[PDB]
């Protein structure tokens, strides 16, 4: 009822960075302080990592145990979004503001950190249990994903909403929320497949089934705390940001169908300020006046 | 953020349910009080000022020795005996930050609005004290207005050429095309804006000294062109700006196109090279019929006729070229040409449509030369006689290259002051001295054309705002009226000052015996139709000022073949892009874009309002892209058949419409006598 | 030192169905003989069987396999056009030539056909024998990739091809030309990552691949023989079509790095119209002799 | 596939352990019954021959008109007495398909190897029966080859240029830009390589008249001409090759570098124009001692001292430029820019290195001019004045733009038949001849070098083939001194020539009196040091053959100084890629890349053995790449003491080997007295 909908939402939002023109960000980064440029660096690095694991491995290997030709369409198009386009972007943003010394350095860091390589075993781990023909392992993953897509990318998203919102750094901001609206109906697409084969089990499974969910969730989440404190506290928003990823766990949970977790608090006004043509032939009435 | 910047935003801010424009007012005021009068350079008399600019080169001396001291003090008196004020802050704005001379450290203000008015009208009079207090009488009310090479660099040492629309004839050698990419840069640098005939040029895949298929066709010279332009960059100030314009029948018409699709490769994309198509009437024909048509190879034609494919008339040459076994040539669908050039319209607003029938039934210099093309703007349409650029130490047979003067009368300002013949003939008369004052010496056939033809381009402006602000729609049957009358006065005036002039000098353009003014068939519509205005509205307008009837066109058309024309052409209407801010006019006989603009300087917001919106006439400055274009086809029609150029004549179309729309749009302008189509902006 | 070139060409090439009306079409394929209609019929769902097996194992599998985060992204950009552009388009065509019943019958004809199954199966037989960490068998799906993209399509596009240099099925044959231009760009790119595992092997190594090419040509070449007189010969074109045939498999060589097999031949001209070394710093005294 | 192609193929059948060499042999004889004759066009006589190629545009009529067709006939008799045969399959090959004439369709060959043989002598001679006789003996033992051009193109109405390479002075203008660009296009177009100085132009972000940071440096004009050559492509059968040459002192020698980065942007990459760059003893100098180095920008150091930077000698202006505040330089890594550059050389093999004080330092019209850049193969190294080109309308002040005519001498040939004397005297008289019958009427400064300097280039091939078909390693002493002695004699006979035509035509080259020759400083190493071989076996190879001594060279010197010299430069040892298969040689004086070639033609593969490769020299053609380079840049500098112009010196280097290795190798070039150093090919 809904995969259609679907292939023309995602299609007709296609976009590519270069759309964006980046140079007008470059006075906005100069006024950030050291400390304010170095956790947007790292930030976005962060979000690079997921976006690459997510087009590489996380997007194809559902698309490959998920039945329809046309569902198997939409999951192709997510996975080229995510590593041909959003991780791509990051890039561009990188390109223009930082020299390559600093481009190297940050890359260097996301390979050597504990909380972004724990999250990448964690998430990685369950796309690769995946077992043909086993709807069981192939819900884990898919769980696994909505949980990428609508909680873990929001400790990074954060931040260049919080400049968007002060009208700093804009042009990085319209990329971010182009990748924003992405992973949203991202989100909403795997986890109305999720809720497929949790609707097939048994009341027992189920149980099971919503354990395993927020037992994941829980530990990703505690990770998710330390990452978020390791990025925030020399630029004095890791509390704010808290409360950011604990409203969008609970837009992860509603995408699989789950009650919210975490209670209600009041997210930063200034990060929710963050958020050819048609041919006919010619008749031969045209010529003629 | 500036306090002025901030009086300028407070204009959105609706007081009432209405927009604050009044408040841009207190902006300008700001403007001067904050920035402009703090950063101007003062001095004790207007002695030391002018010593100062003659010694530092930034004004010359030739112009000012003219006149004694006293004299120019006279003329910088009357310019500041107005008090000009800029109504709206995006005036003063754009005048200080692009014509007002500065320091060379570009961080105080040498010239006012006065100051380069006086020094401008004293450029144009070449040592009448009279007429340069004429000129700067005609500025300082802004009846008329140079183009902004003419206003930004008359009378200073540190200039470009004063005029920026050149258009080159290219001839089908390597040895022409190589001299094409020379003087297209060192036009280029000049400041000017460079249009190529490639209609010339053989197409791809024919011979060169009878080997086959050896031809890289007019895109490898498009590729040279292009590069040319784009290192030719006015010294890293503007980007290089060049337009290439080739016949719809040449054969490389397609990939001529294929150069502004975004698929198009590295290889085959030109970025910085706007195109242009010109579409004869046999096209047009062809693709009404839904016959196919065929585009031909021109070298193929040349050697069979001795003539180049687009220096004939292809309505009587067409089924000749078919039917000729030694003319080579592809099948194309005429429509699906048609099409594709609505598409590429769509997408990128390229290429320019030039209707080569539509120029030539009413081109006065038929004699000289047929009209091949246009100019970067799509509004200069004169005879140009390409030119053959032997070996080295062999003599050159220089042709014709058109390089028109702009200048732009303001219709609002000019019909408030009743003063539309004497404005149409001092600005006859600044258009004349800059075309005798320019004097190219890398462009051959642009000076000789210039010496030969002495063709000015005086346009108008502020059409839309005049018709705004005085309660008519563009669209009504009214404002075509007053677009008749208005532009029959002004091609009136400007013949009348053009004979008048040949009758002083004694010289009319060359070849002029051949042209329609000679024979007097130009005044064949004027000394039989009768151009009042038939509405009451509109004569109540024209109240006040003489209306040329057919007796008094009879009587001019006596004294031309008197006395002659000195000017082979008058009249071209330019887009007027930054002139018109200055000015407080909407830009040309466009319609508006939009009623309020928001630009972003820097990093801060601002905007500019249309010139005389108020909540009164809010209704009648409709924007361009609600307007229907057929109606807008009418009134650039009821214009151009007043004027002898040309007129840069912007589609402005919906994102809803279709390709069909635009071909629609297109074929009625086809149909209505419309001469050129500029751009097709997307809403 | 090509990937991010090819990345460029890619998505600039990028296209959708909605963007060509097909309606226009029965205008002129009315005006066909039974013969032509059931040619270009079998033709069209030889091109779609074909082009679903690309899209759903052979693009993805190489993607899988290959190194290196851009290639991935690349491959991803190609098996999205498969699946999501390319499939849509075919269906399109189909649904505007003929009506639900006959289209059901001719994907029957040709789900059972002995020509199209052979080609198809020999393909897929290939991609499902790649083995993780085995660049061997990497190479020989890159191999059949190339003879898909670069050679197996071309006895299909002929028809189309042929048609849209008459005038005739312009709106399809404007579709099946961009399709053309993608399968174009996907063989010359997986021919650069199969020339990259060649060049990485012995001397006696390249040899036995070069056998298993030709080999393998030859092969698919026979079959396209029958293949074509089976589906031209009632139109008349299989001579024709044998030289297109040809012509494409010397271009899918090339691709590969390999010499041209057959010798030069001219194609109809209805068709015609139709289409670091390591840097090591001066130590000093190397000045000095 | 053919039976010439499948005896060719048998080669590489090995039987009994060994190559089937002699098969190559068959497939000459197969290509030749099966193919050459049944595709030759056979006439009645020889008169029916040249009557239908004379009547059809083969041939140019002058040329075989200074001799009535008994003088043809003998010429033609004597061609075909030796009864050449080819004793390859590879040599007939190349021959029969890129240097035989055939037809319009190319359907049938017109040309056997004796016809093109005696149709290139008998255009050499200019009337002279027993000359004709003499130059067809000499090319028909193979002891002399004309160049490509020359060979191609000598008596043929639809030929091209005998001239292979164009070198062009680029001056730091707009003017001069456009015409280095329009004659780029036109010496193109007639299929020679261009090569142009681009150090003369000013550096990015100078001032064009007072506007700073207003130029795009030498890479705008580096794109300019990048698109120049690719759109004369010689009728697009044979890509446009184009080299720029940079000296690096220049400020853009970075961005020029950055040219040829294979992840420069393509605003910046240029793909079809090769890079040079000209390093003086300074920079090396600075380098060596790890100072920091500067590089200047040109138009400040004109604008100081009136010359430009590359017009003075760096090695004694240097300091004033850096100690000179009105000079404008950046502060560089000399070593960092040398590893740059033998990075770039591992990545692509590009630039081109010229040691300009190597060639300076034995150049011996400095007189006239330093040498300053090299041409496109990096083997001309000759003095050119800039050519000022004006407006237009103006006089241009037309330089010096260098260009020669090449011929190679094959060692082997030249050697076996004990004529180095003859064969250096006869290959000098034609080049002289294509020099008088080179007429260019598109490039001035071309045209007036030609006219003035009488440069020539003889070359030499088939060294290694030579030296391995004796017994003697390339890299061994042996090697060396038999180069030393070869090339000392050649030089001397040259230089002998020179005088002789001088002397018979009462001319010398122009400003000869201010040459090295005319003072007799250029034979002081010649009349001091004796060039006798010093080993017997060199000694025993040179046996029936005077070898001169200092009092032979004494005597040359007074001839010289009584009479001058006809030619300023008449050596230089060009790559001869393709002509040297031809001539059944190794490519130049560069060692043999491989012992068997296995090259793709159409569909077929082929494989082409050394010439004379068998089982007991099999050591002895030892490959290039398994070579010290060290020992190849002694017989490089051994040849080049000889050579009064340049060699195109290729590097060849293994993958394993490191850009420190490729430094050490520069820098142990620049010690030997390397000129120039063309490739950096990497196994
Ligand atoms: N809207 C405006 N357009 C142009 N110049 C302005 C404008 N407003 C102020 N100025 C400049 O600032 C000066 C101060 O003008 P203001 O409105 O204070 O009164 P004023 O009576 O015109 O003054 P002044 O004694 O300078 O003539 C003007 O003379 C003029 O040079
Ligand atoms: N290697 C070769 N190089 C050049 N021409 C060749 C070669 N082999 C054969 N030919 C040409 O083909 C002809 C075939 O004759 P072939 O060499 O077999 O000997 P032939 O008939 O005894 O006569 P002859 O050797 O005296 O010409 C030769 O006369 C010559 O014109
Ligand atoms: C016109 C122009 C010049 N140049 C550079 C290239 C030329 O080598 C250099 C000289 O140009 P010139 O043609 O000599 O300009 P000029 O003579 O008017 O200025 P000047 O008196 O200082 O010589 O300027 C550009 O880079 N871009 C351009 O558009
Ligand atoms: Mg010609
Ligand atoms: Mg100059
Ligand atoms: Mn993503
Ligand atoms: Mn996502
Ligand atoms: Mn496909
Ligand atoms: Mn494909």
């Amino acid at each position: 009822d809904f995969t259609q909908m679907f292939y023309n939402q995602n299609v007709k939002q296609f976009w590519l960075p270069e759309e964006i023109a980046l140079n007008g960000d470059l006075l906005t980064w100069k006024y950030l302080g050291k400390n304010e440029q170095d956790t947007y660096m790292k930030v976005l690095a962060g979000l690079t990592l997921l976006d690459t694991e997510q087009g590489n491995t996380g997007m194809p290997i559902v698309a490959e145990h998920v039945d329809g030709h046309q569902r198997k369409a939409v999951l192709n198009f997510m996975a080229m979004m995510e590593n041909a386009v959003h991780a791509k972007s990051y890039s561009n943003i990188f390109m223009t503001l930082a020299p390559t010394e600093t481009i190297n350095e940050v890359f260097e860091w996301v390979k050597q950190n504990k909380y972004l390589q724990k999250k990448a075993q964690m998430i990685v781990g369950l796309y690769k249990a995946i077992q043909k023909d086993d709807e069981i392992s192939l819900f884990k993953a898919m769980v696994a994903s909505v949980y990428l897509e609508s909680f873990l990318f929001y400790s990074g998203f954060y931040y260049p909403l919080y400049f968007y919102g002060q009208g700093k750094l804009m042009q990085s901001g319209e990329i971010i929320n182009l990748i924003l609206r992405d992973e949203a109906i991202h989100g909403v697409y795997v986890g109305l497949l999720a809720q497929e084969i949790y609707n097939k089990q048994t009341e027992e499974k189920k149980a099971e089934l919503r354990e395993f969910a927020i037992d994941l969730l829980n530990q990703l989440y505690e990770n998710e705390l330390e990452y978020t404190e390791d990025l925030y506290d020399q630029v004095g928003l890791s509390h704010d940001v808290k409360k950011f990823i604990r409203y969008n766990a609970n837009k992860a949970l509603m995408n699989l169908g789950f009650d919210p977790y975490f209670e209600e608090e009041d997210i930063n006004p200034i990060v929710l300020n963050g958020l050819k043509a048609t041919v006919e032939p010619l008749k031969d009435d045209d010529f003629y006046f | 953020v500036p306090k002025w910047i901030q009086l300028n935003n407070e204009i959105m801010i609706q007081k009432d349910g209405k927009f604050q424009f009044d408040k841009d007012k207190e902006a300008v005021h700001s403007y001067f009080v904050d920035y402009i009068n703090q950063n101007t350079v003062f001095f004790h008399n207007l002695k030391e000022k002018l010593d100062y600019l003659v010694e530092n080169q930034y004004y010359e001396e030739e112009f000012l020795s003219l006149y004694s001291f006293e004299d120019i003090k006279e003329v910088f008196k009357t310019a500041y005996a107005k008090k000009f004020r800029f109504p709206s802050f995006m005036s003063a704005f754009k005048f200080y930050n692009d014509y007002a001379l500065k320091t060379n450290d570009k961080k105080k203000i040498l010239e006012r609005y006065e100051d380069r008015i006086s020094i401008v009208a004293l450029f144009f009079a070449n040592g009448d004290t009279e007429k340069a207090k004429e000129y700067v009488n005609l500025m300082i009310n802004q009846e008329y207005q140079p183009s902004t090479p003419t206003f930004l660099n008359a009378g200073r040492k540190r200039r470009g050429e004063l005029v920026s629309c050149f258009l080159l004839e290219v001839n089908d050698s390597l040895n022409d095309i190589s001299r094409a990419i020379d003087i297209s840069m060192q036009l280029s640098k000049l400041g000017g804006g460079v249009s190529l005939n490639l209609s010339k040029l053989r197409a791809k895949g024919e011979a060169i000294k009878d080997v086959e298929n050896a031809t890289k066709g007019v895109v490898g010279v498009m590729k040279l062109l292009d590069n040319a332009f784009r290192y030719a960059d006015q010294m890293g100030q503007r980007q290089g700006s060049g337009a290439a314009y080739l016949n719809i029948f040449h054969r490389d018409i397609n990939d001529f196109l294929d150069t502004k699709k975004i698929s198009a490769d590295e290889d085959v994309r030109v970025k910085t090279l706007s195109i242009g198509v010109v579409i004869p009437d046999k096209f047009v024909e062809l693709a009404r019929e839904d016959k196919a048509a065929y585009v031909f190879y021109p070298h193929t034609i040349y050697k069979e006729y001795g003539q180049h494919m687009d220096e004939m008339d292809m309505n009587e040459m067409y089924d000749k070229f078919v039917d000729n076994p030694r003319v080579k040539k592809e099948k194309i669908n005429p429509r699906k040409l048609l099409e594709k050039l609505a598409m590429l319209r769509s997408e990128s607003g390229y290429p320019y449509i030039m209707f080569q029938d539509n120029v030539n039934k009413v081109h006065a210099n038929n004699h000289i030369s047929k009209v091949k093309f246009s100019n970067l703007c799509s509004e200069v349409l004169q005879a140009s006689q390409v030119s053959s650029y032997t070996d080295y130490d062999e003599e050159d047979e220089i042709g014709l290259d058109i390089s028109c003067n702009l200048g732009s009368l303001n219709i609002l300002n000019v019909m408030e002051h009743k003063s539309i013949e004497k404005t149409v003939k001092l600005a006859t008369d600044s258009l004349t001295h800059v075309s005798e004052t320019t004097d190219i010496r890398n462009a051959p056939a642009v000076r000789r054309a210039n010496k030969a033809m002495k063709s000015i381009g005086l346009g108008a402006m502020n059409l839309h705002g005049y018709l705004a602000q005085n309660g008519i729609a563009y669209e009504s049957p009214e404002a075509r009226d007053f677009a008749n009358t208005f532009f029959m006065m002004v091609n009136f005036y400007s013949i009348q000052r053009s004979a008048e002039i040949a009758k002083e000098k004694g010289e009319t353009f060359d070849q002029y015996e051949g042209s329609t003014y000679a024979t007097g068939e130009y005044f064949d519509k004027y000394v039989s139709t009768d151009f009042s205005p038939k509405y009451e509205k509109i004569a109540n307008l024209f109240e006040g000022m003489h209306i040329p009837t057919t007796e008094d066109w009879k009587k001019l058309k006596a004294f031309v073949a008197e006395h002659g024309m000195y000017h082979s052409y008058r009249l071209c209407i330019a887009p007027t892009g930054s002139i018109s801010y200055v000015q407080s006019s909407t830009a040309s006989v466009m319609p508006i874009m939009e009623r309020i603009e928001e630009r972003t300087y820097g990093n801060s917001k601002t905007y500019y309002p249309m010139p005389g919106l108020a909540s009164n006439n809010w209704f009648f400055y409709k924007e361009a892209y609600d307007m229907d274009m057929f109606k807008v086809v009418d009134m650039i029609a009821t214009i151009q058949q007043h004027i002898d150029q040309g007129i840069s004549f912007t589609l402005f179309l919906k994102d809803t419409m279709t390709t069909r729309d635009l071909n629609r749009i297109d074929l009625y302008a086809h149909h209505r006598g419309i001469k050129t189509i500029y751009y097709a902006r997307t809403k």
